[PDB]
């Protein structure tokens, strides 16, 4: 749907202004733990097409990560995702 | 700026096209437009091979005259910017 | 971050050995696309649903490879060259220059 | 200074990535010079005196339209329209 | 060009003050110069008066534009010789332009 | 540079102290310096002033107080770091 503006960090297109991007889909924030246990945060824009899958994510992904999506102007900033429990 | 070019096709009979005239140049999106001339030169005798439009090309940026700057080529070429800029062409090695 | 993107490539016709064949241009900026397609696939990667699923499957099972960084938008250039009979041919070649890169 | 804005043409000489910060308003301005050559510019405006600047004078000799807003980056795609010719 | 800080190193030899100032040999003073346009942006730290004057200039240019001047300055230490050739230490206030604005 | 050696040859006229320690204060993160100023009469050093000196590009990243100018009527050096003006030298 919208003309949606999102913050981007780590996923910025090369023509981003003010670390923002525009989309017809969603803003996202993601916390992820790499294969060394270092945790990083990233954010950006996601196309509407395929967003059901990406916002859901797989609970069986090998690395710990949580993605959260929203559809309000720069709503990206208020997203504070938390890593899921370690699989024992 | 470049909306039309001089057109020439020496192979017009074989290609079943036109031989001489004007060619309108169409661009992309906000790509530049250019004209070119290409010719042979048998000891001062100029034989035009082709003239027409030329797509956005960094080698043709801000060249208002059509000049071949290479040393004694076997097929001479120049491209330029500007309406009908391929109408007259020169050689300066 | 070493993510899928456009990279510089100037195609110099001398370096390919096409100097005698191509009258113009002397070479051109082709570019190329390279880099990892991470999860999630961001809007500017213009991914298909399939690339999205494959990215998700890869994160579960590493034996399934990641999606691939390729050109998703390209533009044309004019070329002047000599044929078999030593005659000058003019062509506008489509899809010669990478304008945008994405995950497919 | 709690507000972040896009700036073009009105950047502080130390602007980081066409961004400025302020306690007042973001603005965009379209202005037509003498020949009809119109330009667009934007930036940050201090709260003090903003009443005057956001209002502008309709008796200005050059035609222009300034628009102000008070949310982060509300500035980036603001393109006001010149006063009725 | 809009109101801003420009370079200016004051070399005491150049102004003929080498005989009088023992230190420093000179200093970056800077200066302010350039147009004060409508609107006056945040970093120009304008008064209400300069804003009103800018708007009045817009309506009739017989009224001058506001002017570009230092709005923040810093001090320097100087050592110099007085009328009796005795050395004097002084911190001079307001010697160096740190910021420019419209007033 | 939190402190410097202080000297004022003019103390009796100025109604100040002659000699001691002077704490150096500076602005919003600007550097602080010490300085020495003296006269050399054929080899007999006569100190005129020592003290704190405000942020000055000519004193940046200097640990020693050396007068490098050729035989001046009044010698001067400035430096960076605590009490750096305690000892001063001359290398033209
Ligand atoms: C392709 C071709 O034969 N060219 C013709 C040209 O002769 C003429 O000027 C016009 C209509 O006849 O436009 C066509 O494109
Ligand atoms: C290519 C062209 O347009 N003409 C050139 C001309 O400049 C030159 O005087 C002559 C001798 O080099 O050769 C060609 O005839
Ligand atoms: C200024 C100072 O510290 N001492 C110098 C000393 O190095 C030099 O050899 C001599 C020359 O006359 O006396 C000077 O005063
Ligand atoms: C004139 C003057 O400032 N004298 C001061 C004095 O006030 C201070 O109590 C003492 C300790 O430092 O000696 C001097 O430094």
């Amino acid at each position: 749907l919208p003309f949606l503006k999102c913050y981007c960090s780590g996923h910025c297109p090369d023509d981003a202004i003010n670390n923002t991007c525009i989309t017809n889909g969603h803003c996202f924030a993601i916390i992820e733990e790499d294969d060394q246990g270092e945790t990083t945060l990233a954010s950006g824009c996601m196309k509407y097409e395929g967003s059901d899958f990406q916002c859901k994510d797989s609970p069986k992904a090998q690395l710990r990560r949580t993605i959260e999506c929203c559809r309000t102007n720069l709503c990206n900033q208020y997203l504070q995702p938390t890593l899921p429990p370690v699989v024992i | 700026e470049t909306q039309e070019c001089l057109f020439f096709n020496a192979n017009w009979e074989r290609d079943r096209t036109n031989q001489t005239g004007v060619e309108p140049c169409y661009g992309d999106k906000d790509k530049r437009r250019h004209c070119f001339a290409t010719w042979k030169n048998i000891s001062g005798s100029i034989e035009i091979v082709k003239q027409g439009c030329w797509l956005d090309d960094i080698n043709c940026y801000d060249r208002t005259d059509c000049i071949e700057k290479k040393d004694s080529p076997e097929v001479y070429f120049c491209c330029c910017e500007g309406n009908m800029c391929n109408e007259k062409f020169s050689y300066f090695p | 971050k070493s993510s899928c993107k456009r990279h510089p490539l100037y195609v110099d016709f001398s370096d390919v050995g096409w100097n005698d064949w191509i009258v113009a241009p002397p070479g051109y900026h082709a570019f190329y696309c390279h880099g990892e397609c991470p999860f999630p696939l961001a809007d500017h990667l213009n991914s298909t649903n399939h690339a999205i699923v494959q990215t998700l499957v890869n994160s579960v099972n590493s034996k399934i490879p990641k999606a691939c960084c390729v050109p998703t938008e390209l533009s044309a250039i004019s070329m002047l060259y000599l044929d078999e009979n030593e005659k000058v041919v003019l062509k506008n070649y489509q899809d010669m220059v990478v304008e945008g890169c994405g995950c497919r």
